[PDB]
RNA sequence: GAGCCGGUAGCGGGCGUGGAUCCCUGGAUGUCCGAAUGGGGGAACCCGGCCGGCGGGAACGCCGGUCACCGCGCUUUUGCGCGGGGGGAACCUGGGGAACUGAAACAUCUCAGUACCCAGAGGAGAGGAAAGAGAAAUCGACUCCCUGAGUAGCGGCGAGCGAAAGGGGACCAGCCUAAACCGUCCGGCUUGUCCGGGCGGGGUCGUGGGGCCCUCGGACACCGAAUCCCCAGCCUAGCCGAAGCUGUUGGGAAGCAGCGCCAGAGAGGGUGAAAGCCCCGUAGGCGAAAGGUGGGGGGAUAGGUGAGGGUACCCGAGUACCCCGUGGUUCGUGGAGCCAUGGGGGAAUCUGGGCGGACCACCGCCUAAGGCUAAGUACUCCGGGUGACCGAUAGCGCACCAGUACCGUGAGGGAAAGGUGAAAAGAACCCCGGGAGGGGAGUGAAAUAGAGCCUGAAACCGUGGGCUUACAAGCAGUCACGGCCCCGCAAGGGGUUGUGGCGUGCCUAUUGAAGCAUGAGCCGGCGACUCACGGUCGUGGGCGAGCUUAAGCCGUUGAGG
RNA sequence: CAUGAGUAACGAUAAAGAGGGUGAGAAUCCCUCUCGCCGUAAGCCCAAGGGUUCCUACGCAAUGGUCGUCAGCGUAGGGUUAGGCGGGACCUAAGGUGAAGCCGAAAGGCGUAGCCGAAGGGCAGCCGGUUAAUAUUCCGGCCCUUCCCGCAGGUGCGAUG
RNA sequence: GCACAACCUGCGGGAACCCGUACCGCAAACCGACACAGGUGGGCGGGUGCAAGAGCACUCAGGCGCGCGGGAGAACCCUCG
């Protein structure tokens, strides 16, 4: 309770461009206020929280033997640098 | 690491604070691996988190046995 | 065969089987007693893998199932376990004694 | 005690004899919904006001601690400090309370105070120390069982309905408060001497209590948890623990055989086909803990009980009682009593007042219009165990991703599917093929044991073989015989039929059926004169006086007395 | 599990024919070429309601009323982000709730006030470009919106009665 | 309270969260248990011609070709001359 963090980068492709110049998106604790992502974001990579964005989705069409499911909740919260820096290592990355 | 118990039994106030918080951290640093080392890593997570866990039993123990 | 059980690791015999011939007891389990005697197996003639040789038919096969092994060999092969006397400040030593003896003591053999 | 990262075994990585898996008891956050209560709201999601915090400060926004409502008592000012509420399969109290069907109609009546809506206390409440019984100069709380008679009786006296004291049994504490009088006291009003409310002695058990006079009196009684300490019964973890191997037919043996074995423990299951001596911490007996629960046995804690006469009396309920309007009760309107209340009347302090006999004269009875609770019968969610209780269409419907699939708007309804094998060794590999799937190799004891895969029949469709069939009119058939073919030693026995004789199919309800009356699609599994008492007649059996409920007791077998 | 039955039927008399292609196989997929029927709809569009799916990639034993190398089918992965669009962060009627209050054997009946409660009120942006896929949400050009801190200038300012 | 730090007004600075789009969507994805010719709300409804016009006939864009095919084509019901 308090532990910061709340969050998994968006190893998604297109998403990539924007991780590409000036903007990056992650999957984020469905739940966390927008500011939230501001500040997550702010403390967590040492940056310059710009534009903060969000969606969000569910899983659909998962069979199971003799019973069957979807998934649960994945949350979409898109960011961007002011400057371009940090996460570095992450984008060289993916 | 029982040992770690031990630690524990050892910080206080803001130590347990940014000892779990850092710690926690870290566990974070695992969440950014779902996709790289990973093999070894398992541990780090399962055990980090159990470590961190552990951390707040802690917390809730000492400053309980306050107020 | 319960959440209690036989010898472990252990060394022993087998009476209805086909081998008697007993010998090192690689793994069991607490329930069912499931345990490996190292004593017939077979191949799996694997997957066809190159998980196996890409050429396979995996070698070491050997579950141990029956439970008509005489469990622990002292001097003695065939016989119950014990319990204790202690004799020892905290002295559990379940070990097995009857006829000949042994306890699979820490020490020159499990 | 030495292995585990739940059901997934697989991948990819691990923790642990410096008690790791895990069994238990108490721990910590303990998301959002749900009584919800900080506010709202199509719940499980959006809002807000106070102190703390962090961040880019202010605005933003999260953790956080935060803030209904109720009535309840306390300082009238804490509105501080409590209570409840919200549940719950059945049992339970009261609240309100119905047609069927019976009475072969049916309006009294009946099912019945039953079903159901409700409110609510529990773990069980219910009732629970007598204005009782009952008539003997008798009993003695309340509750539940057997019996009391299904008589006493209630009634279109009709269908029907139907007690109570006693006796047998079980379980056996009894205890209290306003009850002006005492005095005390504070408030009173208004002052003297009324009421109001606190302390008490009084604080009625089967009758006194108070105030005056005298005899008084100087250690055994515990609660309904008064209360506390314990052996705390268990909770779930515990522990031991009896004796065989050789052989041997077998894929097997625990089996046939040989000899050797146990037993205060031949209850059972489990170990490749049926073991006391192999698996099982079981019957043998014993085991055990610092938590969560108490009856016992005893202590202490013990509020509070526990004397005698005398004397002008004042001191348990605001309505007893009587008129009608009604409930109870074995009572349905009646000669109809007692308790109980809706209307109007409308009082007695132990010469008191209801009660036995509508009522009147008697004796007798009990002591009313307040309060508390244990203990013996009920109930079944949940645990344990046993079953001339069930086997996958019976069992809970439900034996395991059935209260879910799926129909209905909602209310609501409400399936199916259990097993491969002994163990996975469950199918490398070669061959037709897009694939499935098909022939081989290996499996193996079998794979006509091969994945919906045990046992795996009937129905129906199929491949081959035997007899048979194109001038034939018949449920069917079937008696006869002749031609085929079959096992055959013959006797002859099989199946097959062409010729001919004679032949209206079965069920139900019918005076009456072939039916053109009907039932009938075909196979398969389900599918319907019982149980409890009363009785009643028989008749198989014990004594003529014969037999024993409710219970108390002994009880693997639990043995019957 | 049979039976009419391999007859009745394929959901509209808005017709289709070719060529080449891909395929284990293509009347029934892909391009392209001839051709008919819509067109006032068989248009697009917002909304509702559906809630997967949409896409991209493999696959077809089930499913389409046969096809089927096609799919809204199966397997996997990725896909919608907005101070200024919408709705709440505001308003309210009918209308529900309901502190008060009147009222029932009980459960409730009625209910001002305040609240909840609407494509009815009110409010600050548009267009051109970019993805397999979403857009006035993304990019860009252009045009604003309130609220907070300040400062600068200006005032009886200061309810929501 | 304000009034010295309340409101009206410029410039600078700084802020602005919650739930929403995919696509179907006069319809094989919404309602009839079916890829059922039924129904289901508002937005010009391109054009020619017709006196007028969302009716008419051919078309614009844009949408198709209903999803089982080939075949001779006699009875006869259908539809129509």
């Amino acid at each position: 309770t308090a532990y910061d963090v709340i969050l998994a980068p968006v190893l998604s492709e297109k998403a990539y461009a924007g991780f590409a110049e000036g903007k990056y998106t992650f999957w984020v604790h469905p739940k966390a206020t927008k500011t939230e992502i501001k500040n997550a974001v702010e403390t967590a990579f040492k940056v310059k929280v710009v534009k903060v964005n969000t969606l969000h989705v569910r899983g659909k069409k998962k069979r199971l033997g003799r019973y069957l499911g979807k998934r649960p909740d994945r949350k979409k919260a898109i960011v961007q640098v002011a400057p371009g820096q940090k996460i570095e290592a992450l984008e060289g990355l993916i | 690491m029982r040992k770690q118990l031990e630690e524990a039994r050892k910080l206080s106030p803001v130590e347990l604070e940014k000892l779990v918080r850092e710690k926690k951290r870290e566990l974070m640093e695992l969440r950014f691996q779902a996709s790289i080392g990973q093999l070894s890593q398992n541990h780090k997570i399962r055990d980090l988190k159990r470590q961190i866990a552990r951390l707040l039993t802690v917390l809730n123990e000492k400053r309980r046995q306050n107020a | 065969m319960r959440v209690k059980m036989h010898v472990k690791k252990g060394d022993t015999v087998l009476v209805a089987s086909g081998k008697y011939k007993g010998r090192v007891g690689k793994v069991k389990e607490v329930l069912p007693k499931k345990y490996a005697v190292i004593v017939e197996g077979v191949n799996i003639v694997k997957k066809a893998v190159r998980v196996s040789p890409k050429y396979p038919q995996g070698g070491f096969i050997e579950k141990e199932a029956p439970l008509h092994a005489s469990k622990v060999r002292p001097i003695c092969p065939a016989c119950g376990k014990p319990t204790r006397v202690r004799k020892k400040f905290l002295e559990n030593g379940k070990k097995i004694r009857v006829c000949a003896k042994c306890g699979g003591a820490l020490d020159t053999e499990e």
